[PDB]
């Protein structure tokens, strides 16, 4: 449903992100990876977090 | 002086009036069951084709 998505952020209008701690106790975060590159190192979307 | 009417013209104006009156007030849109343009909640695509 990736219109829907779509149409319903673009009718809010903002992308205002706020970080929110959590627990995640238990697994390894961040997770980069290869095909996201940031900064010419490995990365990953930076709204989600990869848990290994 | 003295001031009469024509009693004739006035009433074939009137009836012009009321024909038109008679092809407008009178008519009734029968309607039973129908979309709802009234939405609790965030929906997307749906919400927005309805309400257009
Ligand atoms: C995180 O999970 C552990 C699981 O044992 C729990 O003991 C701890 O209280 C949790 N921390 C928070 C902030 O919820
Ligand atoms: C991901 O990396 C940074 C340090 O590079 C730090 O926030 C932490 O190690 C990881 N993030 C979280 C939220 O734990």
């Amino acid at each position: 449903d990736y219109a829907s998505l779509r149409s319903l952020v673009a009718s809010s209008g903002t992308l205002e992100f706020n970080n929110e701690s959590f627990n995640w106790t238990g697994v390894t975060q961040n997770g980069t990876s290869s095909a996201c590159i940031r900064r010419s190192k490995n990365s990953f979307f930076s709204r989600l977090n990869w848990l290994t | 002086r003295g001031q009469a009417a024509d009693l004739k013209s006035t009433q074939a104006a009137i009836d012009q009036i009321n024909g038109k009156l008679n092809r407008l007030i009178g008519k009734t849109n029968e309607k039973f069951h129908q979309i709802e343009k009234e939405f609790s909640e965030v929906e997307g695509r749906i919400q927005d084709l309805e309400k257009y």
